[PDB]
RNA sequence: CGACUCUUAGCGGUGGAUCACUCGGCUCGUGCGUCGAUGAAGAACGCAGCUAGCUGCGAGAAUUAAUGUGAAUUGCAGGACACAUUGAUCAUCGACACUUCGAACGCACUUGCGGCCCCGGGUUCCUCCCGGGGCUACGCCUGUCUGAGCGUCGCU
RNA sequence: UGGAGCCGCCGCAGGUGCAGAUCUUGGUGGUAGUAGCAAAUAUUCAAACGAGAACUUUGAAGGCCGAAGUGGAGAAGGGUU
RNA sequence: ACCCACCCGACCCGUCUUGAAACACGGACCAAGGAGUCUAACACGUGCGCGAGUCGGGGGCUCGCACGAAAGCCGCCGUGG
RNA sequence: UAAGGCUAAAUACCGGCACGAGACCGAUAGUCAACAAGUACCGUAAGGGAAAGUUGAAAAGAACUUUGAAGAGAGAGUUCA
RNA sequence: CGCGACCUCAGAUCAGACGUGGCGACCCGCUGAAUUUAAGCAUAUUAGUCAGCGGAGGAGAAGAAACUAACCAGGAUUCCCUCAGUAACGGCGAGUGAACAGGGAAGAGCCCAGCGCCGAAUCCCCGCCCCGCGGCGGGGCGCGGGACAUGUGGCGUACGGAA
């Protein structure tokens, strides 16, 4: 259960909140797991996608162990472009198809300073938790 | 040109003077049925009209 | 004392509420001549009154005012509460000493209505119907 | 005579723009409004409409003071500081 | 291109007034521009001069309102402006220090009967 | 009227600019439930604030 | 209307003979299983544990 | 219309009463708010009792009632001076004063003497300072409890 | 058989019931309990590269600064930016700013007429003229200055 | 047919079952391709454009308003006509 | 249970009315909506608990209420009715 | 012990800011208002005051061929449809 | 025929302050119906209720007995339970209708005028310095102004108080 008395828990309440979620807010919402691979090595489950990630699409008709390249994040949208994930329109022209984030994995980070100090925050925690539980 | 409502031809003509180096024999304005305060800026004998107007981009 | 403003009589109702001359102001002579003096000097605030003479036709009355941002007021710690917004328009709310007079409030049997703040509150409090949980 | 033919008279106006309340009720000859009674100091409001007290309440407008101060309260009426710089 | 809040505080004020100017220009150019068509190019550049200029008048007035109220602070009166607006009631709250003036009779109160820590059974 | 004061002009000049049709690149963006401006007034029929 | 008596409110005894009732009918495992739960392999059925 | 026989009945809803229904669904809610402010101000008062301050035995008034025996609002003024506690220091160990309480009889005066003598007897008055002066009680009964005491201080019982 | 009419069923129309959804309501509760001459609420008119409405803002006008965040915004354009840099975008909001009416304040509501001090062109204080700036509501208190009275005195 | 939730039993609860209220809101018929598109004398020929002309435009003819005008200009009102 | 045939039977419902197929009113048709509710007080009946008693309110003690604004307990258990 | 004065607390709260919940309503319901609603619209004015939710998982919203002046079709295609 | 005190009054775009409007669920002061019930109606009732005006606060109002009682007596105000649909009112019809006690929630008490003593021992505003300055305060120093004896401040207010 949720005990914590100023959360919700309430339909209306949490797809409103969901729905009119402002930018920076829907960048935690459209979080993408890991590879095992790299969850062995930064001790993270997943991290907030971005705009050019390698990326292996999981779920869907596009399921497939191919590693495409992030093209572009559509917040509004909740949903992310990949690079060969795409589909032909009536008139030959490709057009980028959206796949939620979630239903996606990481492969490949783009590493910049600030990812780099994120993975470093959530790392820590995990470890604070798992020396709190022995 | 297009003027702003609150300006008066005193105005207009110091500032037409003042931004394009210029010099005016009279400054005739209007309202325009949409808000926006047009001006007719007649420049004194001394001066062309056209070459102005492609000095300050227009033609 | 107040006639009662209606145009010619015409208090157009039942024959109880046919009176328009013999019929008398709630408030005292004494309020109306505080609340005057507060209307007038909004800024300054009504303390208390005192009487000084009567025609047949007027009295006459004196309102002691006071401002409530004159330093020597403000810094005086023991009349400060005056300063305090809640005393705002004392003579308006029926809160000088003749105000309070009409209000009909003290203790012991002569008042009853009054037995909770004021004539209004006792009322509300016994013309409530108390709807409990459990009944 | 009384309806239709007499319609065809309705050449000349009442009210017009009331510039305080920005109906069209301030008439001319009484100049004052019949909406907020514009000369009058304070707005006209009457119990009885209740659906017209709504129409004009606080909320309804810009509150473009008041929207800003419930913020300023909220966090504390703070004045005159900043955040620590960088 | 970037005009920043940043490099402008530094600056000297009529070096401030000049970058102003040039941007008031640049303004009136696109503006120009805007009605002969001009070009996406420019139409794009409006917005940037636009917003640039506010960071410059920002700076600007930041800076004589900085000033100014170091110019008062210390003295008794001072403009309305540079007076701290709380809220009109709050305004009119006693002093600060007015609110706790003891009168002599209850300071003497205090001294001689103090509240006392106390428990019972024992 | 062609005696206007100009309070009255500008009321109608804005009046005047309200009118205009939707622009068709707003029923492109994302969450878009308006087809036509349905505020339109034609001077013949529905006779202003006035 | 809100002031619908929602609330009831019932003698204490009462209320302690339900609960009474209720205890009884814990054990007895024909009542239990009649109630759906599966208790057919539980050892004694006012199953009592040590308090560790 | 009455029909055979039932009390002939005058219930009072003729006036706009649901205009004036007041509900209790608060109550719940109220009685809680009630018990944490409660607990809050015997934190505040750290070792003094939750209770108040201790009060007079007192009979209630009329043939009715007149056998039974209260707590009344405070001690009266002679109970204070035959116990030899003065009045403005009473307030100060917590001690009610009332200063209206006449007092006719004997019977009633010596028992609430008796009353306050014994509460200055199981009373512990910590010392201003952490320095201890007179009257200040010992570091033992000051440690062995900075107890509050819960209910009503030295209670009545009828 | 023929047309037409009636009945039933199939399929198609018309119409929008039903069912299923729900970023809305309705009710009960909790905490706090803050507007204004330092110009409120409300109204007006403005402001977008393409934007009419809703919203958001005020000539610094779909916002400036700051702080937090850390790559977008996205209908299309265009762009920026080096996202190893005060740094996109959101959020917060303490600095700055805030057109005109409005208690509404120079006097009037035409958006008309003014007065008085200072500044720039205009002069070379020559007043004009133009532009800018600052004052110019009523009531009231504490003081201040100027006064009034065959009001009550004193000295001359 | 449809495309995402739903029911049996034991209890509890109710804004719980419609043909009517000149009932309310929405929809649809017959009436019916019916009434009707009749105030103020008037139209015709050729051409042009045009997918298309009884009605547009141009030309030609025949007519009317007949300067108290069906002409030429304003006021109020409209508000971009 | 769809259609058709034939023999016999058979007036249109609702309603007020002594009396309606009525030359009594309402009703073209279909969908959805639509009217004996809740509170209080009394009385009788019935069911349960306890019984010369009974009672629970109001208040209090036990929790941040996930379920709890419940549940439990009270020399308040009885001030009091 | 009147004809002078101050005073926290338990109390109230269909307005405000910010939250939490429901044996409630589920688009003719529930607020007038699920939507560009106190909007459009009406009224000289006080005031009155609506209607209106739902393609699909994704716009993949029907390229191209053909008939037509065009609206409209016929094939083709997209979609699990 | 002047100059000077004061008294009562004016005028200042004089220095510095405040008040004005809004909101209105709750609150305080006024004002105040009529549908309605009575099977008619006029008193009564609806109701000190709707509408009307005024003024507030986070609450307001009330409040420290010119009280209750009649007891072996209680002891400010507010709130709840009860008292109680009772005492009482009333075309004694319709109808209306409190309080004390008792049990709880809470709990907190105080100050003037006066009477007196104390060289007005008091207050406000100026101006110079040190600190402090986004709730204008402290300390010092000024023959720097004014208020004030037609009474400011300390002690003190019925529970007694002073010497
Ligand atoms: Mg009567
Ligand atoms: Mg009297
Ligand atoms: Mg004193
Ligand atoms: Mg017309
Ligand atoms: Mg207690
Ligand atoms: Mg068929
Ligand atoms: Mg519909
Ligand atoms: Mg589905
Ligand atoms: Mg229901
Ligand atoms: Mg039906
Ligand atoms: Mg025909
Ligand atoms: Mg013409
Ligand atoms: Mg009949
Ligand atoms: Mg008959
Ligand atoms: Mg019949
Ligand atoms: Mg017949
Ligand atoms: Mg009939
Ligand atoms: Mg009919
Ligand atoms: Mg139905
Ligand atoms: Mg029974
Ligand atoms: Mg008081
Ligand atoms: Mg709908
Ligand atoms: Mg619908
Ligand atoms: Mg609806
Ligand atoms: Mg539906
Ligand atoms: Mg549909
Ligand atoms: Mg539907
Ligand atoms: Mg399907
Ligand atoms: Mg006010
Ligand atoms: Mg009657
Ligand atoms: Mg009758
Ligand atoms: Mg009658
Ligand atoms: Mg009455
Ligand atoms: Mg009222
Ligand atoms: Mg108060
Ligand atoms: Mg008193
Ligand atoms: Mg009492
Ligand atoms: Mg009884
Ligand atoms: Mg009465
Ligand atoms: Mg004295
Ligand atoms: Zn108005």
């Amino acid at each position: 259960m949720k005990f914590n008395p100023f959360v919700t828990s309430d339909r209306s309440k949490n797809r409103k909140r969901h729905f009119n979620a402002p930018s920076h807010i829907r960048r935690k919402i459209m979080s993408s797991p890991l590879s095992k691979e790299l969850r062995q090595k930064y001790n993270v489950r997943s991290m907030p996608i971005r705009k050019d990630d390698e990326v292996q699409v999981v779920r869907g008709h596009y399921k497939g162990q191919q590693i495409g390249k992030v093209v572009q994040v559509y917040r509004k949208k909740y949903v992310i472009y990949i690079e060969r994930v795409q589909r032909e329109k009536a008139n030959g022209t490709t057009v980028h198809v959206g796949i939620h984030p979630s239903k996606v994995v990481i492969t490949r980070l783009k590493l910049d300073k600030d990812r780099k100090k994120i993975l470093e925050r959530k790392a820590k925690s995990r470890q604070v938790g798992k020396e709190k539980g022995k | 040109f297009i003027v702003d409502v609150k300006a008066n031809k005193h105005q207009i003509k110091q500032a037409v003077k003042k931004l394009y180096d210029i010099d005016v024999a009279k400054v005739n304005t209007l309202i325009r049925p949409d808000g926006e305060k047009k001006a007719y800026v007649r420049l004194a004998p001394d001066y062309d009209a056209l070459d102005v107007a492609n000095k300050i981009g227009i033609i | 004392g107040r006639k009662r403003p209606v145009p010619k009589g015409a208090t157009y109702g039942k024959p109880v509420h046919h009176g328009v001359n013999q019929l008398k102001f709630a408030r005292s002579l004494q309020s109306v001549a505080e609340e005057r003096a507060g209307r007038h000097c909004g800024a300054l605030r009504v303390l208390n009154s005192y009487w000084v003479g009567e025609d047949s036709t007027y009295k006459f009355f004196e309102v002691i005012l006071i401002d409530p941002f004159h330093k020597a007021i403000r810094r005086n710690p023991d009349t400060q509460w005056i300063t305090k917004p809640v005393h705002k328009h004392r003579e308006m709310r029926g809160l000088t000493s003749a105000g309070r007079k009409s209000r009909g409030l003290g203790k012991g049997h002569k008042f009853h209505h009054t037995i909770g703040g004021s004539r209004r509150a006792a009322w509300r409090r016994r013309n409530t119907l108390q709807l409990h949980r459990y009944r | 005579t009384k309806g239709t033919s007499s319609f065809g008279k309705r050449r000349n106006k009442t009210h017009t723009l009331c510039r305080r309340c920005g109906s069209k009720a301030y008439h001319l000859q009484k100049s004052t409004c019949g909406k907020c009674g514009y000369p009058a100091k304070r707005k006209r409001k009457y119990n009885w409409s209740a659906k017209a007290k709504r129409r004009n309440t606080t909320g309804t407008g810009r509150m473009r003071h008041l929207k800003i101060v419930y913020r300023r309260f909220r966090h504390g009426f703070r004045e005159g500081t900043t955040p620590k710089p960088k | 291109a970037k005009i920043k809040a940043r490099d402008l505080r530094g600056k000297k004020k009529e070096e401030l007034l000049k970058q102003l100017d040039d941007l008031k220009v640049e303004l009136s150019q696109l503006r120009v521009a805007k009605v002969t068509g001009g070009a996406a190019s420019k139409l794009s550049k409006i917005r940037v001069v636009r917003k640039s200029i506010a960071r410059v008048l920002t700076v600007i007035n930041q800076t004589q309102k900085e000033n100014l109220r170091k110019f008062y602070k210390g003295k008794k009166y001072k403009p309305l402006d540079l007076r701290p607006k709380k809220t009109r009631a709050m305004r009119r709250r006693l002093n600060k220090h007015e609110e706790s003036l003891k009168t002599k009779k209850q300071q003497r109160k205090e001294r001689l009967y103090p509240l006392r820590k106390y428990a019972v059974k024992a | 009227s062609s005696h206007k004061t100009f309070r009255i002009k500008r009321f109608l000049a804005k009046k005047q600019k309200q009118n205009r049709p939707i622009p068709q690149w707003i029923r492109m963006k994302t969450g878009n439930k308006i087809r036509y401006n349905s505020k339109r007034r034609h001077w013949r029929r529905t006779k202003l604030g006035l | 209307k809100t002031w619908r008596r929602w609330h009831r409110r019932v003698n204490t005894t009462q209320k302690r003979y339900a609960i009474c009732s209720a205890l009884a009918a814990s054990a007895l495992p024909a009542l239990v299983m009649s109630k759906g739960h599966r208790i057919e392999e539980v050892p004694e059925l006012p199953l009592v544990v040590e308090d560790k | 219309a009455p029909s055979r026989n039932g009390m002939i009945l005058k219930p009072h809803f003729h006036k706009d009463w649901q205009r004036r229904v007041a509900t209790w669904f608060n109550q719940p809610a109220r009685k809680i708010r009630r018990r944490k402010a409660r607990q809050a101000r015997a934190r505040r008062i750290a070792p003094r009792p939750a209770s108040g301050p201790l009060r007079p035995i007192v009979r209630c008034p009329t043939v009715r009632y007149h056998t039974k025996v209260r707590a009344g609002r405070g001690f009266s003024l002679e109970e204070l001076r035959v116990a030899g506690i003065h009045k403005k220091v009473a307030r100060t160990i917590g001690i009610s004063v009332d200063p209206r309480r006449r007092n006719k009889s004997t019977e009633s005066l010596q028992a609430n003497v008796q009353r306050l003598k014994e509460y200055r007897s199981k009373l512990v008055l910590f010392p201003r300072k952490p320095s201890a002066p007179k009257k200040g009680d010992s570091s033992a009964e000051e440690l062995k409890l900075a107890t509050q005491l819960t209910g009503p201080v030295m209670p009545i019982r009828n």
